[PDB]
């Protein structure tokens, strides 16, 4: 059969997966100790898509945890799951990051590289076929993009012929904390727009707008994004574990996605964000789902696609529907905003129908889109570079691990290619 | 939760909104109270026996 | 003797698939366990289910068709339903891999291995059957799975036996509904392939199929069930002939022949006039009259064609139930001297008459009417070509920006084939207006 | 055989087709289930309702009318009603949206999307239908939705049907009684579209048949109950003699033939002399020679127009009952010897009379007297010309100061058909006075 | 089917909406919790007019309130019914009104008109067809002439083809409290009369003296008077709601009453006013219905027509009754005062019988007629607007915001129009 491997990266990855790994347990009914309660057939069933079998009934987790820095998994082991996570899954190494790129990418890397090659392909040689691989970092996280930038370029090799998901958070537009993060973004995305073939794109600043709007609890947790983010990532992977007629591959959706080679970043969407009164104040109706689905508020990736327009538009509902209230739903909006996609492709809808509800409500959906709005997010930290190269700060470092400004040359001019490319498409 | 509906207001509330089981089909208001002894005979006139 | 096979290919197909078998085997009794009750049926398997089940010395009625599809969840999810028992698992041929919407994928990189499997069932359920009319296939167009597993296949069977009819069955893709945007490359892949050694194709279209649900059958919101059920009350009426007798009787044989006017175009259209809701026919009459002005009305049918922008050269009739061919020869003259209804002149007849005496049945916890006159039209119209004149709009455009090339291209393959398919799409339009113009 | 196809527009309309399907239920004695008892009347459908039941082997009368209106209050109403599964779902054409009171918005804006509807269910009744011998239409002159839909209605019937009857009931608008202003606007705006289409157009009012109700029916609070009865009683009248004979039977066509004069003006007056309340009736003897008196007494007709200020052409009298042609031949002899009753000399006779053995039964419920001798007086005087003569000075004011002009010309419409209609009605006052002049 | 949303405006019309809104739940029974207590089948059939229904039989308003002071909104929300409205449908801006017209038209508005104009476009979407808009509000109300003369405009393009009916009160005459409100009304009422097509005429005078006259309880509360004005506007909605002979379409009404595009200002009418006494002493009769809804003592919304004559005359009847009876006293007040409508039009009366009586009593009335006696009113204002326009008082402020004395030369000239035009078709 076909199954699915994941990689935890960066810091933030702990984070993202260890609420990530406890929604898709929770949702499968699996206690805390690992004794799962037999309760529903068809999650019996589609489990080992992404979980192994241990004697007595436990379902180890097929995913390796990598890092540098204790604390950070200190807390994951100790956390309510990190029992049923593997301690041969964790591997680290014995130094500090200093959020610093090149250390994670030449220097602490080399010496760790080897271990987790050896590692992902004994998980690889213990199940028999994948779809592909995912990995949970940040394009901004100092340890994650920098591991990951040399994994990905790794794995191409190893195994050019599987999917190579990619879910990395973009940093805060207005204030990025880490002061050399652009840097590290060029280092990222340069690499990553070869070797990924799927990318999602997250900004924390829409999340905290999101909390505004809908969740109105004011004071939130990180983990409450992971729960939301984990939440819109167990959507689309609801499409491979349940039944219902949609056909959930990720090649059946990614050539379905990407008209072209250089189409790597999709935002997501989400369906019913509710407030304190709104749940008894909720007829959960087809129209006001799709309605509350297409909503520029309830956009939550990086930014408006008002600015621009719409490529190609996906999502994927889950719950007790038909095939007509999806058919006559997507008239509706296609006759509403019709000058608001491109006139290059008609009808970019790509909808699956997933008939397995959540466990906690029933009427659910989720979106993936890609649309002519990320021109904006590489053009503001375009600025920042040709401001902060015109007189190269924070240099010194680098450079002195064996960094030369021309490698930053290329960098640029391969994204102000795809500043041209994302336009001239559209444009 | 609260109930789905009180216990007159079932008819209504399917008429009005078709989600009764799903958008399902309503009928007049007409026939919401009415017996339906209706699903068991046939449906054609006849057949002319010479 | 006088039996065929079912072809289902696709997780599309199959669910329809399923109902029409849980339909057959109402109008036969099976009880889902496979079994009469103590009544005499059984024996060397020849009655009612010879042509349909082979219900051989152990008394279980075998189904004379294969579900073959890639995607295991469905056929394992039916695997589990309530006539599995009745079902053979490697008649339930599954896959593991799908093909990702890419036709050449299911013709090229996973159906190698699989058609030699289904090959073997072919042969092995050929030895066993004595008579063998044809093939009954039930796929789709733009299939994820039944675009291109079909086209190899549907070689191969054609290869090796080019003496016997193949009737084919698919959805046609939606005018202005499209789930996705690689059904353009798929379906006209599948058309080009398919013309040279198909043999009559039969489409149909589902937003019709809603629409005349709150039409007639007064369903604002029917399912699969009731799709699968109207198509499933299709498939079953053309068998009718082969179940039961009537005052003559035909065979696909002879659909063949009448239908088709000349090589390449073999694409009729189906429909079926007493489709009404339950309460309705109760408080009326439907007769001979009525029912052949529904059928031939420009709006009954489940193809988006105008008639009055075509004009029409075959139309078969399958009158399934008691009627005398009094008012029938009567309705079918006054049809005749309709003058908006343009037949070519190239036919003075274009009407095949068959006529079954029993009775359409319900099914039960359906939604159907219980009718005992009752008619499917098959029948072929010029009003067909602009589906293909939109197709085509639609596919040139996207050829000159060339999208998802670097996907197909990718796997393997290249550009000339699909030139081929576009003065191919142009010599089936100019075949159309050419045989249209007198 | 003899039969007809009765349309009912207009929620003005639409209350007094129950009435008259009600009264009609009840002189057949149907049971509200839909069927006989146990009796043996049903059968292909050929018996006392084959002329306007269409009661099928299911043994369900079904009317022969359509219910047509544009506000699905009162007809999902009278859908909850006590004869709705007798009334067929979609016999009943509602509809969502109003004219307001505008000819053209009733006419352009919404007709387009109806009349395909109803144009097959008129098709789909009259494939049915033998002999379909006319239309019976109901309206209204200051019709809301009766106006616009009616007027647009009548045309394509008479273009595609041009060889029936056509049978135009409507109530015409009080001379001095006016619920809405912008009713002369659209009337003169319906007579002057169907001056050239219909075939004969019969008016009634409401003032005097309230002012009957208590004059002799003693009834100072009447409804509509027992108006729609009244009228409902009068079409039930003209149409004994489809239901029943008598010692002669008269047909429409001979009602046609026989009352027009000349082209164009197609508007008699319609009057039921035993018009009497119940009590009256016990302590009186009737006899045709008092109630023919009654019938034409100058204030028992229900239209204001004065018989003495014009001049009689026609005259039809309908003796419905236990009569003999001896005292019927003496009382109208007598009435030609009557100095008073002042024909046209163009007409030495103009007396059509026609006779009916079954005599009127009692309503239960009702207010009607026990009749066995009734007669409906069916004629035409130039005493007409009055009431258009109200309307015109009515109508030639606020033309002057074109009051409401933004509202129809809002909508899309223009002064020159307002225009056109003014010397149409001129053209009939000259045609009317030409007439009158010897 | 045709439905109508309501937008709730003004910190009056923050007042009247709930009045209304209960009146109606009242009306039809339900519960202030909002389940309702089902016991008439017709008020049951067609309550979808103008409510949605959530979860659990729970009706809710499609109703917008809109404001700026919070406090008006903590009390309407702690009000009996404030749990069937909705926080989605509260919304307000972050400053303080200070009764500016031009501040709420110009300065805050333009912050808060994207907010109500998504709100309204969103329930716009939620319900299938409408007949149009009611507008519930002041024009002598600084915020409600703001915000109203604002969106009236908006709402013009985005849907030219429905009711824009409007619900505005006159201040007092004889003092304005608010001495700026001259200005405020002939901002607003220029604004109005080219955007809107319905206005519903009221001055609170009246109910003081209708107070004295019928009530006779010396002391009320405004809220009483609201629940006047409420029962006038939840009659010429009890034609929609309601079954019967009676023709109910505003526009069924509009084209009846309106007979050129200007007309655009028309006066309420209601039945039977009665006294502490006088519920047992009064002979219900349509012939005295019709004598005390004829009366100018019971004119309640501007002044006496008496001053002028009546152009067009309308009144919807609501109980058991005949045709008959509204007929004959239908030709009695033609006979009555003949001279006293206009030799333009004859029969200038226009009736509609709703069978369905109140909760509460059986016979009752309507009226909406269109008289002239607006002269008086535009006219008191002119010698208004003139004097203070003469000497330009509290000019300072307007200027500050942007305001130039050029607009109001154009207002009052409009004005000055339409006071001709009133004057040449009837004098
Ligand atoms: N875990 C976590 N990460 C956050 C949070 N908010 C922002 N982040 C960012 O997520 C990024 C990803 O973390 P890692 O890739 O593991 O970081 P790193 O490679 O160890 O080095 P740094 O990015 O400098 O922290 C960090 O760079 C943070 O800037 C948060 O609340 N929790
Ligand atoms: N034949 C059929 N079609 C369906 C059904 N339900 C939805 N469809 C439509 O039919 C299409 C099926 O085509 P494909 O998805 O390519 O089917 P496939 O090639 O077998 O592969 P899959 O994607 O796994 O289903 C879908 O795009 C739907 O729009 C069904 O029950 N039967
Ligand atoms: N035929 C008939 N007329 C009635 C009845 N009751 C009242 N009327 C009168 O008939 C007129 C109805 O005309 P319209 O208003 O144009 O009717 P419509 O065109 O169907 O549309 P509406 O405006 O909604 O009624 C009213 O003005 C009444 O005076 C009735 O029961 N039957
Ligand atoms: N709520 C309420 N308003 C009243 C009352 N009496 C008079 N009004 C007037 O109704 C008007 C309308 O209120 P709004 O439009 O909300 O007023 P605003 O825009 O906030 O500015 P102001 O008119 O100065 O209050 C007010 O201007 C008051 O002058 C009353 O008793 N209650």
């Amino acid at each position: 059969m076909r199954e699915i491997v994941h990689l935890q990266a960066g810091q933030c990855g702990n984070q993202i997966g260890a609420k990530f790994w406890e929604v898709i347990s929770d949702e499968h009914g699996i206690d805390p100790t690992g004794t799962y309660h037999g309760d529903s057939d068809l999650q019996l069933e589609r489990i080992n898509v992404y979980y192994n079998e241990a004697t007595g009934g436990k379902y180890v987790p097929r995913a390796v945890l990598v890092d540098l820095e204790p604390g950070t998994m200190d807390s994951v082991r100790s956390g309510p799951f990190g029992q049923i996570f593997r301690p041969d899954n964790f591997v680290f190494g014995q130094s500090g990051a200093g959020n610093n790129w090149a250390k994670g990418h030449y220097t602490e890397g080399a010496e760790l590289v080897d271990s987790v090659l050896d590692v992902v392909r004994k998980e690889a040689e213990s199940c028999d076929c994948l779809q592909g691989f995912q990995l949970t970092h940040s394009l901004g996280g100092g340890t994650g993009s920098g591991m990951g930038t040399l994994l990905i370029s790794k794995i191409r090799e190893e195994y050019p012929d599987r999917i190579m998901n990619t879910f990395s958070v973009v940093p805060s537009p207005k204030v990025s904390d880490t002061v050399v993060e652009p840097y590290n973004a060029t280092l990222s995305v340069h690499q990553l727009v070869e070797n990924t073939d799927e990318t999602y794109c997250i900004d924390n600043e829409a999340l905290y707008d999101i909390c505004f709007r809908t969740l109105k609890l004011t004071t939130p947790t990180y983990g409450d994004l992971n729960h939301l983010v984990s939440a819109t990532m167990s959507g689309v992977t609801t499409c491979l574990r349940f039944p219902g007629q949609l056909n959930a591959d990720l090649r059946k959706l990614a050539v379905n996605m990407v008209p072209f080679p250089r189409l790597h970043f999709f935002m997501p969407g989400f369906a019913p964000l509710t407030s304190r009164g709104s749940q008894q104040y909720r007829a959960l109706t087809v129209p006001e789902l799709t309605q509350q689905m297409f909503d520029a508020k309830n956009m939550m990736a990086a930014c408006d696609p008002r600015h621009g327009r719409y490529l190609t538009v996906a999502a994927v509902f889950r719950g007790r529907m038909s095939m007509k209230e999806v058919d006559e739903q997507m008239l509706n909006v296609q006759n509403k905003n019709s000058s608001y996609f491109v006139e290059w492709i008609p009808n970019n809808v790509k909808t699956a129908v997933c008939d397995i509800p959540p466990r906690g409500l029933k009427m659910s959906a989720t979106f993936i889109g890609n649309s002519t709005a990320i021109q904006e997010l590489f053009k503001r930290i375009s600025e920042q570079f040709t401001a902060m190269f015109r007189r190269k700060a924070f240099l010194h470092w680098y450079t002195g691990e064996g960094m030369d400004e021309m490698e930053f040359t290329e960098a640029e001019s391969n994204m102000n290619d795809l500043v041209s490319e994302y336009q001239q498409y559209q444009d | 939760p609260r109930l789905m509906t009180p216990p007159e207001a079932k008819k209504y509330f399917n008429f009005r909104y078709p989600p009764a089981g799903a958008e399902r089909v309503f009928y007049g208001r007409a026939n919401d109270p009415q017996i339906a002894p209706y699903l068991t005979h046939g449906l054609r006139s006849k057949i002319s026996i010479p | 003797m006088r039996e065929c096979i079912s072809i289902h290919v696709g997780q599309a197909g199959v669910q329809i698939g399923n109902a029409c078998w849980e339909l057959y085997c109402l109008e036969h009794g099976i009880q889902p366990d496979g079994q009469m009750p103590s009544d005499k049926t059984i024996g060397g398997g020849d009655d009612s289910f010879n042509t349909f089940f082979s219900e051989t010395g152990a008394g279980k009625h075998v189904p004379r068709a294969v579900f073959v599809d890639l995607e295991p969840t469905v056929v394992d999810e039916v695997r589990t339903g309530t006539y599995r028992q009745l079902f053979h698992p490697e008649q339930l041929i599954t896959g593991k891999e799908d093909a990702a919407n890419n036709y050449a994928r299911g013709h090229y990189t996973i159906g190698k291995e699989i058609v030699d499997l289904v090959l073997d069932r072919i042969r092995k359920l050929a030895d066993l059957c004595t008579g063998l009319q044809g093939f009954l296939i039930f796929h789709s167009f733009g299939g994820g799975t039944g675009s291109g597993f079909a086209s190899l296949l549907m070689e191969r069977l054609s290869v090796d036996y080019g003496k016997k009819s193949k009737l084919e069955f698919a959805i046609y893709p939606a005018p202005q509904v499209s789930t996705a945007v690689v059904e353009p490359y798929n379906s006209i892949l599948t058309t080009h392939t398919t013309l040279e050694h198909s043999d009559c194709a039969f489409m149909v279209d589902n937003e019709a199929i809603y629409d005349i649900c709150r039409r007639n059958l007064d369903i604002e919101r029917p399912t699969y069930t009731n799709l699968n059920r109207l198509i499933g009350q299709i498939v079953s009426s053309i068998t009718a002939s082969l179940r039961f007798d009537g005052a003559l009787n035909v065979d696909l044989t002879e659909f063949q022949t009448n239908l088709v006017p000349y090589p390449r175009i073999h694409f009729p259209l189906a429909t079926y006039a007493p489709v009404i809701s339950a309460e309705k026919a109760y408080h009326e009459q439907l007769s001979v009259a009525e029912i052949t002005n529904a059928c031939f009305e420009p709006a009954n049918q489940m193809v988006k064609c105008d008639p009055r922008h075509g004009k029409y050269m075959a139309c078969c009739m399958l009158y399934r139930g008691d009627v005398v061919p009094k008012d029938v020869n009567a309705a079918i003259a006054t049809i005749k001297t309709k003058r908006t209804i343009q037949f070519v002149d190239w036919c003075p007849t274009g009407f095949k008459v068959g006529i079954n005496y029993q009775p359409p049945t319900v099914v039960p916890g359906g939604d159907l009417a219980k009718v005992q006159r009752a008619v499917c039209m098959l029948s072929n119209t010029t009003a067909i070509a602009e589906a293909w004149a939109r197709l085509d709009h639609k596919f040139d455009l996207m050829y000159a920006k060339r999208a998802f090339v670097h996907w197909y291209v990718g796997e393997g393959m290249e550009e000339g084939e699909f030139s081929e398919a576009r003065e191919d799409l142009a010599a089936l339009e100019k075949d159309y207006e050419e045989v249209g113009v007198d």
